[PDB]
RNA sequence: ACACAUGCUACAAUGGCCGGUACAAAGGGCUGCGAUGCCGUGAGGUGGAGCGAAUCCUUUCAAAGCCGGUCUCAGUUCGGAUCGGGGUCUGCAACUCGACCCCGUGAAGUCGGAGUCGCUAGUAAUCGCAGAUCAGCAACGCUGCGGUGAAUACGUUCCCG
């Protein structure tokens, strides 16, 4: 297993395809997938600055690195925060562990959601960039049922070399992601 | 455990812990036990997968889902409360459908007993 | 990567009732992954079970029958 | 349960609907026709005498008169 | 959108559910009761031996009561209301216009403050049976019945008559 299997599959089907459905005329313009930034939606802070390494511990057993926090880019009045403190944890996945990160989620998270109708495609800004989110928790099967004490949902936002939410959409279709119309 | 979106109790009997589904109770989850050839004295917790497919596919088959049902429910209200009728008003105004005593009873619908 | 920040990363191997084998890097010491769901989305069919349990003027129609 | 006021007309175009099985709403013309167990859930289009209006007959409604659900004599006071 | 009065449901293990079991008095019946059977989760669709009075339901009589299995003392197999789907008894007509059954839905209630009610032996308590009128019931109410059936009774200083 030189590659991963979502990575050896995208080399040659998800290329020709993408070529046939797009001419673009020339190679290295083909889009494909840069990175993946998953990141753990927080705030509770100021009232309680220990579900912080909860939330660390649920990224870590999804993602196989170490999140990192980052810190208040300016106090609010109206809601309880100052600069300073660490509100939310993200990963950036890229390369192999992107690719496995990818495919496992594909296989395993999407169709274990509770009631799953499916993911719109209207998800897309303007550079062919995708982004959606798992609600409450437990997508993956790497967390314990039980070891969870309170639903810390997550947002995933796939970016890729898609100058085009059109281009987005055929690469998002070409891969193993459930579209719904 | 997992059955179709919901986690069963820890340690209690099949009639008990299949009441968890907002389709299935004790005398419904006895009757789908009995045409399955499933035991009701089993703990939650010696499950097999097999069984656990047969039970999802059996309750789909003649029943619907547990989703399924909750949409069909507020479908229904919501249809009825568009219609125009003396139950849609009723539902409306917060006030029981039946045709029940109105003067001081129906504060199982109409929330907590509030004076004003 | 650092030294040992990261919990263990091992090859596992994913099950289905279907017999869908899978195989993919988690943290899983075991190595097997028998799970009840793995891509064959029966959501497929669970959504349009949700879209055809609808209907109240069949409900009418069966349970009137007067 | 003698012979009641079913509308003999009603009663046979409600016949012939449950066996061409046309989910349809029927024109009606009468307002107390709701007795004979023929009736399947037939959506009549009552004629309280001034306009046709489509709604659906339910179980609790089985037995009270055709063009009953909403006040037949509109009157509101405001 | 509320307040007062009288009753039922309960708030849990002297408990809940399932299977097997014994005695009570009281009758509602003529356009009413209606046992055996067919099929039904169940109201019940078929219906007739028998009745101006023991051949027939209310059984050759019930519940609390006794035996076995299970729940492991919790907003739960306690409690059952609102609500949605599948039906039934009457009469031509049951959301405003009764009751009952099956499935799901599973809220308040953890024995209750200020105040106050009934009870002196077959009494309180607890359990059901039956009836007054209705073709159809709001009937948990009002009357009678009995099953099992307790503790106190220095005394009239003291609240009311
Ligand atoms: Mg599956
Ligand atoms: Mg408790």
């Amino acid at each position: 297993k030189a590659l991963p299997r979502l990575k050896q599959r995208y080399r040659e089907e998800i290329r020709e395809a993408l070529q046939q459905e797009f001419n673009y005329a020339n190679v290295m313009q083909i889009p494909g997938v840069v990175k993946v930034v998953v990141n753990m939606g927080v705030g509770d802070a100021a009232r309680d600055a220990k579900l912080i390494n909860g939330a660390i511990n649920d990224l870590a057993l999804i993602t196989g690195q170490k999140p990192e926090v980052r810190r208040a880019r300016k106090s609010i009045a109206q809601f309880k925060l100052r600069e300073g403190m660490p509100i939310g944890a993200r990963v950036t996945l890229r390369g192999d562990r992107m690719w496995e990160f990818l495919d496992r989620l594909i296989s395993i998270a999407l169709p274990r959601i509770r009631d799953f109708r499916g993911l719109s495609p209207k998800q897309f800004d303007g550079t062919g960039n995708y982004t959606f989110g798992l609600n409450e928790q437990s997508m993956f099967h790497e967390i314990d049922v039980d070891s969870i004490d309170r639903p810390r949902g997550m947002d995933i936002t796939v970016v890729t070399t898609a100058t085009n939410d059109a281009e987005g959409r055929a690469l998002l279709r070409a891969l193993g992601f459930p579209f719904k119309e | 455990a997992r059955l179709v979106g919901v986690d069963l109790p820890r340690d209690k009997r099949m009639e008990i812990a299949l009441t968890y589904i907002y389709g299935i109770g004790r005398t419904r989850s006895n009757e789908i036990l009995a045409a399955t050839g499933i035991d009701k004295n089993m703990r939650t917790k010696d499950l097999t997968d097999d069984q656990v497919t047969v039970l999802r596919d059996y309750i789909e088959g003649n029943l619907k889902v547990e989703g399924d049902l909750r949409r069909e429910v507020q479908a229904d209200i919501r249809r009825k409360i568009e219609i125009g009728c003396y139950q849609g008003l009723r539902h409306r105004r917060g006030l029981p459908v039946r045709g029940q005593r109105t003067k001081t009873n129906a504060r199982t619908r109409k929330g907590p007993k509030r004076t004003i | 990567m650092k030294t040992g920040i990261h919990p263990e990363y091992v090859d596992t191997t994913v099950q289905c009732g279907c017999g869908h084998s899978f195989t993919t890097r988690s943290t899983k010491q075991s190595g097997t992954i028998v799970v009840e769901v793995c891509s064959q989305c029966h959501p497929f069919y669970t959504g349009k079970q949700k879209i055809l349990d609808s209907g109240g003027r069949v409900a009418r129609f069966e349970k009137r029958y007067g | 349960k003698k012979g009641p006021f079913v509308d003999d007309h009603l009663l046979k175009k409600v016949d012939v609907q449950n066996e061409k099985n046309t989910k349809q709403v029927i024109k009606t013309w009468s307002r107390r026709s709701t007795i004979i167990p023929d009736f399947i859930g037939h959506t009549f289009a009552v004629h309280d005498g001034r306009k046709h209006v489509p709604v659906f007959v339910t179980e609790a409604m089985v037995g009270h008169k055709l063009g009953e659900f909403a006040p037949t004599r509109t009157f509101k006071g405001h």
